[PDB]
């Protein structure tokens, strides 16, 4: 629907007033069919739209909703280094060990992208650094050579 | 994993 498209676009853009106008019980968890089925919350999380994330969560957005590839909004937040968004999602009950269709967790994303504080956040909430994805790789396995601090963090040594 | 694609979003608002 045109309405849902506009809502998804507003969430992506951080257009709070438009989100407020278009967010209904029926649209808050709509999906971007023409893309990868991201919800308004996936878009707000991935594009670091904090006010929109907060509003959507308050109005019944599903923190656990998976897109077409099995990503939840916490994956989007962690892959793009959005610490505050990640913390909002976790505080609202996001599962930190959630895995997409390829068994990538948010810790796989934060590790591969060199996001130390996000890795640390996830670990404090019980994220498992030993979880292998379908490639048999743990988050530690995906850390760039240069990020020795993240390596040490994930190893626990 | 090309089929996996990438999460909607980006790291820098700029």
């Amino acid at each position: 629907s045109e309405a849902d498209r506009q809502l998804l676009e507003a969430a992506k853009a951080g257009d709070v007033e438009t989100v407020k106008k278009l967010c209904t019980v029926q649209s808050v968890n709509c999906r971007d069919i023409e893309g990868r089925q991201s919800t308004p919350l996936h878009f707000a999380a991935g594009y670091n739209r904090v006010s929109v994330v907060e509003y959507l969560l308050q109005h019944g957005a599903d923190v656990h909703a998976k897109d077409k590839g099995g990503l939840v909004p916490l994956h989007n937040a962690c892959s793009y280094g959005h610490y505050e968004v990640a913390e909002l999602l976790v505080k609202h009950g996001a599962v930190v060990n959630v895995a997409d269709l390829w068994k990538f967790t948010p810790l796989h994303e934060a590790a591969a992208k060199g996001k130390y504080e996000i890795c640390k956040l996830l670990l404090q909430h019980g994220a498992d650094p030993t979880k292998k994805n379908r490639d048999g790789n743990t988050p530690l396995d995906l850390v760039k050579d240069g990020d020795t601090d993240i390596q040490d963090l994930l190893r626990g040594d | 994993h090309l089929q996996r694609g990438c999460a909607d979003g980006q790291s820098f608002r700029s």
